DNA sequence: AGCAGAT
DNA sequence: ATCTGCTTTGGGTGGGTGGGTGGGTTGAGGCAATT
């Protein structure tokens, strides 16, 4: 194995402030309710924009012609 | 010709799986392999078969489908949502284009923090996710060293701590990935039989 | 003890008027003396005691 | 190949006799000596208690499971036989034997055919009779988890080679059971002896001890029985019209004197202990014992007598047990 | 009209929770804990897949642990018999597929196939446990990903495949000891691990208690149960309307409102603080499951 | 070789 | 009425785009589940 993540999970106010904040955003985030596919695409486009830098179809394509 | 046949997630708990056979002509053959999920458009034909209305008693022709097009539906559950036959393609403006994301300067962490976001933290686990869905170059020294050249990964954490999900990431993002569980899967369920 | 092959059941009542039986049988009268039940039961206690005790 | 206004009347003749209970356990094997307490809850188990169809509520059993336990050199297999020859529907089974026909429903090929059919098990084929497994203590674990569906939920599913299907198992069970080693202890418990979960020997209506310890007068009485076999006794047939009759036709219900007397019972039953001495499952062993001791009787109503017969029985069971 | 008319009346009034609760399971006596946690379980919560497909869970899972003879098994059969779809087993399952898939080949050339077992079988429906404390390791190991991830992955000679599980199951368990100790902690009263309890969203404890009033109460009870027959239970709401509600609240699909977002987050760090191991990042997300449920039956 | 068909 | 022509048994001197609910059935070897 190349490389080896240990991961512990500790209690730390400040730590489980953000971790249960970013979670709850998150829920929120995915709620269902939350042209007609031209406007679509741009919902999930501005949705997708507020936690990913790159999109994700761009980067698996980036990913696929990077190792091809 | 191959057999398809009803894939477990779609056949409903319990029963039986349906199948029918696709043919397919020059330029499709080998497309398709054993044991891989596949979208299958072609024309759905029937003809004549004495030994089918002999076994029946009544005149039921036999059915098949002649393949127009395949695509890989393998590893990609979570891809549904996109056009064209392959998602991991690319058009002559799209990669003109990962060439100006790939020239700015830090795309080696926009990177790094693209791989899901929708995790909080664990900074490591995606840089090793990252490097790992790169890879490394193998390499053949004058032909008689092989060196390996991919990325293996372990992560060895408490129970709660979003280690399934980044594998379920993982699986979406790779162009071609499997799943396994530990007791689920046999010595010869991986590798070969 | 521990030394005893089994505690004596009603089958075994059984198969010793059985084995009378066999051996008026053997004798061929009707009525089954006391010869072949006192016959029967040393040959069970010989079966396995005879040779246990050695 | 090598019922009647006449036989209505002369059951309830028979019905109206005032030595009916002590008639009828003799009755029902006459061959065995002196097991008066195990032949009357043979024939309560044969009767069975009244079946609830619930509306708001879940399906409540009218079976009584019997669990017959104790030396091999007592009769057990006899009572067995003897039971098989009355219910007017039954099996007659051993655990991990391949002469049976199975336990649970299987599927398999018709040899004669060459198709698939789905085979109804023993329990299946009991359904409103009595299942008798001579073995119990030797049965395959899957056995064991079908035998808890059943005696749980009174019916087999099963949903293999493309088939989802339920198997109505409505049956009542009377088992045998043998000790560990040669021979029954009384200073170790029951559980210990008997080589069987405690969830599964708590579901059993009455447990019967029947311990073969030595007796001189005992052993006198047994052997002049057997020797000499080298009150009137009914016929087997009358008895099984007797108890299918009572079975179709008779439905026993309870009465305010009788749920005074149950719950008093009970709660006495309770108080004895901290130490439980009897829960829940004795009420409702309780309940189906004094409906199936009405339906002896031919009566369509539950008396103080009836609770009172149903609480000496079980009260007895959970003695020695 | 008039099921619409009658759905209504029960929405606009004021004690419908309570009412609700008091109406699961009627033949049982005297359990609220339990009940609330099952009419929960029913309505479950919303189901939320991120934007880039990693799934979020909407299904609670109950464990019932309590002495013997204590109307356990009395709560899985009322929810198999009311439930759309479910499927009572045990946790010595008798089949070779068990609580999970498992594949079977038919003799000679037959190619492996896949059996279904009792997650699979029960999916989209409620799946019930009778004893959870007995399964075996093979089932006990594959329950992880079918509670959480809610798939069964399965890699054997010639056949791979990942089978569907989303289900929600409600087990029942007996003590480790003879009893419900309560000196110990319901982790030592348990044979269960840890990365389990973390995936049970609820855990309700059923004791024994000796009390003469309550002995005397609940053995009337029982004895009316078959002498009285239907006329000994009259709960609020019938089968029927039940079953229709439920129905029309599973239609609804609750948000968070910004005051509840910055309420939930201090609750979880109390909760948190306090456990300093049975309080994870899955627990966060029970009280968003159990949020919407419980607003569902509002 | 017996039977199934075309001139 | 006469002339022309195909196909068996059962078996590999028909085969595996005819299959095994159309029969040719023991022997060995690999795999999952059971232990
Ligand atoms: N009334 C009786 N009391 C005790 N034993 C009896 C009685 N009547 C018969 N027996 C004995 O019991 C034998 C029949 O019982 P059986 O051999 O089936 O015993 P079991 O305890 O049921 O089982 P096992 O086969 O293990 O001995 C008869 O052959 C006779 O030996
Ligand atoms: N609180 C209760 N309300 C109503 N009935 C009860 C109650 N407690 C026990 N009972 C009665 O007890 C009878 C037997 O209990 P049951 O076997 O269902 O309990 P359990 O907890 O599932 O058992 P076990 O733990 O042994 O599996 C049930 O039929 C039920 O009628
Ligand atoms: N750092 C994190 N960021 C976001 N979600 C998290 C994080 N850690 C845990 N979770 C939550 O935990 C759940 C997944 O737990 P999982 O990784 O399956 O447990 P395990 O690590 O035992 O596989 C998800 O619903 C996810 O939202
Ligand atoms: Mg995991
Ligand atoms: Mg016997
Ligand atoms: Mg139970």
């Amino acid at each position: 194995f190349d490389i080896l993540c240990v991961v512990r999970d500790l209690v730390d106010e400040e730590a489980d402030e953000r971790l249960a904040t970013f979670v709850v955003d998150s829920h929120v985030r995915s709620h269902p309710e939350n042209n007609a596919r031209q406007r679509r695409l741009q919902r999930q486009r501005k949705k997708e924009e507020e936690i990913s830098p790159i999109p994700q179809e761009l980067l698996m394509k980036y990913i696929h012609y990077a190792r091809t | 010709r191959v057999t398809l046949q009803e894939a477990p997630g779609t056949v409903p708990p319990g029963r039986l799986p349906r199948h029918r056979e696709v043919i397919l002509l020059a330029d499709l053959v080998d497309v398709s392999k054993p044991g891989e999920e596949v979208e299958v458009t072609g024309i759905y034909k029937n003809n004549y078969d004495g030994n089918l209305n002999a076994k029946n008693g009544f005149p039921v022709f036999a059915t098949i489908i002649e393949a127009n097009s395949i695509k890989r539906r393998e590893g990609n559950t979570a891809n549904e949502g996109e056009e064209g036959l392959d998602v991991f393609s690319w058009t002559e403006e799209e990669e003109r284009e990962f060439r100006k994301i790939s020239r700015d300067r830090g795309i080696i962490d926009k990177i790094i923090s693209s791989m899901a976001p929708s995790i909080y933290g664990h900074r490591d686990i995606k840089t090793a996710v990252a490097c790992s869905l790169f890879g490394g170059v193998p390499k053949n020294v004058n032909g008689k060293h092989s060196i390996r050249g991919d990325i293996n990964v372990l992560l060895l954490g408490d129970p709660g701590t979003a280690k399934s999900q980044i594998l379920k990431y993982v699986e979406k993002t790779a162009h071609r990935a499997v799943f396994a569980t530990g007791q689920g899967a046999s010595a010869v369920g991986l590798t070969a039989s | 003890s521990k030394f005893s092959f089994g505690q004596a059941t009603p089958r075994t009542l059984l198969g010793i008027i059985r084995l009378s039986q066999a051996l008026a049988k053997l004798r061929l009268a009707d009525m089954v003396d006391i010869d072949d039940v006192e016959e029967a039961l040393r040959l069970v206690r010989v079966s396995k005691e005879s040779l246990y005790q050695e | 190949k090598v019922i009647t206004d006449q036989d209505l009347a002369k059951i309830r003749e028979v019905a109206a006799r005032e030595d009916l209970y002590s008639l009828l356990a003799r009755s029902i094997a006459p061959s065995i000596y002196e097991l008066e307490d195990v032949k009357k809850g043979i024939l309560l188990q044969l009767f069975g208690g009244t079946n609830k169809t619930f509306t708001k509520g879940g399906r409540y059993r009218g079976d009584i499971n019997i669990l017959l336990c104790g030396d091999p050199s007592t009769s057990k297999s006899q009572i067995l036989q003897y039971v098989h020859k009355i219910t007017p529907r039954g099996v007659y089974t051993s655990g991990k034997g391949s002469s049976a026909v199975g336990l649970t429903a299987y599927i398999t090929r018709d040899v004669d055919t060459k198709q698939l059919v789905l085979e109804s098990g023993a329990l299946v084929l009991s359904d409103g009779g009595v299942c008798c497994i001579d073995e119990f203590d030797k049965m395959s674990d899957s056995t064991r988890s079908v035998l808890h569906e059943v005696m749980e939920q009174q019916t087999i599913s099963i949903a293999k080679a493309g088939i989802i299907t339920t198997l109505n198992a409505r049956s009542s069970i009377l088992a045998s059971a043998n000790p560990i080693g040669s021979r029954y202890n009384p200073n170790l418990p029951v559980t210990e002896n008997i080589d069987l979960p405690p969830p599964l020997l708590s579901r059993f209506d009455l447990v019967y001890l029947v311990l073969d310890k030595v007796d001189e007068k005992n052993d006198r009485e047994l052997a002049k029985h057997l020797t000499n076999l080298y009150d009137d006794v009914l016929p087997v047939e009358f008895l099984t019209m007797y108890i299918s009759y009572a079975k179709e036709h008779i439905h026993p219900i309870i009465t305010e004197a009788a749920k005074t007397e149950l719950v008093r019972a009970y709660v006495g039953m309770r108080k004895m202990g901290k130490r439980i001495t009897a829960t829940t499952r004795q009420l409702e062993s309780m309940i189906r014992l004094a409906e199936a001791h009405a339906k002896m009787k031919l009566k369509n109503v539950v008396e103080l007598e009836d609770v009172q017969e149903a609480v000496r029985l079980i009260r007895s069971a959970i003695k020695d047990y | 009209s008039d099921e619409i008319n009658e759905l209504k009346e029960m929405v606009k009034d004021e004690h419908i929770y309570d009412k609700l609760v008091r109406s699961i399971a009627p033949a049982v006596f005297g359990h609220e804990a339990v009940k609330k946690g099952i009419l929960l379980q029913m309505l479950g919560g919303v189901h939320k897949s991120t934007v880039e497909g990693i799934k979020l869970r909407g299904d609670i899972n109950i464990c019932v642990v309590g002495d013997p003879s204590t109307s356990k098994s009395q709560f899985l059969k009322y929810v198999v018999g009311f439930a759309p779809r479910s499927v009572y087993t045990s946790g010595k399952a008798s089949s070779a597929a068990g609580l999970t898939a498992a594949v079977v080949r038919d003799e000679e050339g037959g190619d492996y196939t896949i059996e279904a077992g009792a997650l699979m079988l029960a999916d989209n429906g409620i799946c019930c446990i009778d004893e959870f404390d007995k399964m075996d390791i093979s089932d006990q190991v594959a329950i992880h990903e079918a509670m959480e991830q809610q798939t069964i992955s399965i890699a054997k000679a010639g056949i791979h495949a990942t089978l569907n599980a989303r289900t929600s199951i409600l087990a029942a368990a007996n003590p480790v000891g003879g009893r419900y100790n309560r000196k110990l902690s319901l982790r030592g009263n348990l044979n269960m691990t840890a990365p389990i309890m973390s995936r049970f969203d609820l855990f309700f404890v059923i004791l024994d208690d000796c009390n003469e009033k309550i002995d005397t109460e609940l053995a009337s009870h029982i004895v009316d149960l078959h002498m009285k027959r239907d006329e000994a239970i009259e709960p609020p709401f019938s089968a029927e309307q039940l079953r229709r509600y439920i129905k029309y609240a599973r239609t609804f699909k609750p948000i968070l409102t910004k005051e509840a977002r910055s309420y939930l987050v201090e609750k979880y760090k109390e909760l948190r603080k306090d456990d300093a191991y049975r309080i994870t990042v899955r627990q966060l997300e029970s009280m968003i499951r159990l949020s919407e449920a419980i607003a569902r039956a509002n």
